[PDB]
């Protein structure tokens, strides 16, 4: 007697860290100077962020 | 979260679990043609 | 989830997902309820002597 299987929802497995394929990015300033073209943040904010 | 998915007998068994049967339950009638039995 | 209403194969349609149809059991009534006309004005059973 085989009523099949109840699997309407999908079930997933994930890496321990929550995320892996993460790039490295640097914070940037709004650059009050016009053209609205941002510039790098040389203040206390590390240029490497995952 | 059945460790065991059989589904069927399971539900049936739950149904069995909620109801009853014995012999001195003779309130009213036993049922038609007869024999006298146990579980006294 | 049908990503795009556009017909035929497409790059966007590659991501479509699926989901099984809901179960549907069909069989006769318990105790064959209703197979015989009972307590109906029109179709009434008769058991008479000849």
């Amino acid at each position: 007697e085989n009523h099949g299987t109840e699997d309407e929802l999908p079930n997933y497995c994930f890496p321990l860290g929550g995320v892996i394929n993460t790039e490295t990015l640097t914070k940037v300033k709004p650059k009050t100077g016009q053209e609205n073209g941002w510039e790098k943040d040389a203040t206390e904010f590390s240029d490497k962020n995952e | 979260k059945a460790w065991n998915s059989s589904t069927g007998q399971m539900l049936r068994d739950k149904l069995k679990e909620q109801n009853f049967q014995q012999k001195v339950v003779d309130g009213l009638a036993s049922g038609i043609s007869g024999v006298v039995d146990l579980a006294n | 989830y049908m990503p795009t209403i556009k017909e035929g194969n497409s790059r966007e349609l590659m991501g479509q997902q699926s989901m099984p149809n809901r179960p549907n059991y069909i069989a006769f009534r318990d105790n064959f309820i209703g197979l015989m006309y009972y307590n109906s004005t029109g179709n009434m059973g008769v058991l008479a002597g000849q």
